[PDB]
């Protein structure tokens, strides 16, 4: 099918460039533009641009050209887009996505940029412990953006609350618990799956 | 460049509902070749945005039938009819047809449902992480509406406002309930020579404190 693989998340110096790719498959990759969009955590969204693979052409918001190099590789049908002279205003999610005929019709996941000095940090993983009971997961002093949180690699999806995470003293915080019924704990193992892609990490953590 | 303007900032509404958007483009979006590029596209929380209706109104497969857009020239309106809670997100209007290509500022549409209580709880810091030197003190208030929401700790009886963070969740796509977490994070010493911990909530539900300890 129709897939826009990116990458979530990547870490890079002020005054450095990073280049992201989006990886395209399932259609014929030459036909449709690949297009570049940010969302910084209160801008709303903002075009950057976008490159027909076919011509090679590549249009520019120009409030944004001296920074920014969109390419497309037709061989492994990755489009890329190189954002050079990097400052902390560059740190935002960028999407790319598809379009022809309609208007976006898929995008990629999103990859989270930061453009920071400091050093990449995994998260520490915590157990949280106690009709109704509320288990919980505490994903400590990690940077950069993002970590995602699942339960029971998936098979448990309903009755989960991940909180958006909060920085302070340059590391991220966030929690996330999820209310089940009593007959399933301890009975029907339970854990805490955390991804920290930056750091390429990955901790289980069964409940207690 | 094409200015879009996108009214209202928020867009609070019933189950059941229509809900109306608009935007007004600061020129005429109509493309050399006579086509007027407008899209309408759906943010909902932890996703990609996805597309509802093409050129003006053209509703894009897959999207069900209660949404319709309609306009022209630099006026132009997404109609949400019968209104679902699956529906929220920030709604935002496009222009594709002169490059830069702009959005516009985003409308974030909320289920407005009966006021519900809180759920609260509290966890204290887990064995593994005190060994490390830290202690966090967890709440959760879980399943609340509206959004609005107070928590307040206190040490022993005595307030604690520097050192916990608070995070809200957006709203919740099956039930329309807020829930959200503070977090009093101490040192593993101070936490040592303290006895009882509180947090408290103050809702616009019951006139009547919740807490847990």
């Amino acid at each position: 099918e129709v897939q826009l693989q990116q990458s979530g998340g990547e870490l890079a110096k002020p005054g450095a460039s990073v280049k992201m790719s989006c990886k395209s498959s399932g259609y014929t990759f030459t036909a449709y533009a690949i297009h570049w969009a940010k969302q910084a955590a209160g801008a709303g969204l903002e075009w950057i641009g976008y490159i027909a693979p076919a011509a090679g052409a590549a249009a520019y918001n120009a409030a944004f050209k001296g920074k920014a190099t969109l390419a497309a590789d037709k061989s492994s049908s990755t489009a890329y887009m190189a954002a050079a002279a990097l400052t902390s205003e560059d740190s935002a999610v960028y999407y790319c996505a598809r379009a022809a005929a309609a208007g976006a019709d898929y995008w990629g996941q999103g990859t989270t940029l930061t453009v920071s000095s400091a050093k990449t940090t995994p998260p520490s993983v915590y157990p949280l412990a106690p009709s109704m009971v509320t288990l919980g997961c505490l994903v400590k002093g990690y940077f950069p953006e993002p970590v995602t949180l699942t339960w029971n690699s998936g098979s448990l999806s309903s009755g989960v609350h991940t909180f958006p995470a909060v920085l302070q003293s340059d590391l991220y915080t966030l929690s996330s618990s999820v209310t089940v019924t009593s007959s399933p704990r301890p009975s029907e193992t339970v854990t805490c799956n955390v991804a920290h892609p930056a750091s390429s990490t990955k901790v289980d953590k069964k409940i207690v | 460049d094409v200015l879009m303007t996108q009214a209202p900032l928020t867009l609070p509404v019933s189950l059941g509902d229509q809900a109306s958007i608009s935007c007004r483009s600061s020129q005429a979006i109509v493309h050399a070749n006579g086509n007027t590029y407008l899209e309408w596209y759906l943010q909902k929380p932890g996703q990609s945005p996805a597309l509802l209706i093409y050129k003006v109104a053209n509703r894009f497969s897959g999207v069900p039938d209660r949404f319709s857009g309609s306009g022209s020239g630099t006026d132009f309106t997404l109609k949400i009819s019968r209104v679902e809670a699956e529906d929220l997100g920030v709604y935002y209007c496009f222009q594709g047809a002169h490059a830069p290509y702009t959005f516009g500022g985003g409308t974030k549409l909320e289920i407005k449902r009966a006021d519900a209580a809180p759920t609260v709880s509290i966890f204290p810091p887990s064995s593994e992480q005190l060994t490390s030197g830290g202690a966090s003190v967890v709440c959760f208030l879980n399943n609340f509406y509206p959004k609005d929401i107070n928590v307040k700790w206190k040490i022993d009886g005595s307030e604690r406002q520097n050192g916990v963070l608070n995070s809200w969740t957006d709203q919740d796509s099956k039930d329309s309930t807020y829930s959200m977490s503070s977090t009093l994070t101490l040192t593993k010493d101070e936490y040592e020579r303290h006895n009882s911990y509180t947090c408290e909530a103050t809702h616009k539900t019951s006139t009547s404190p919740i807490v847990k300890s």
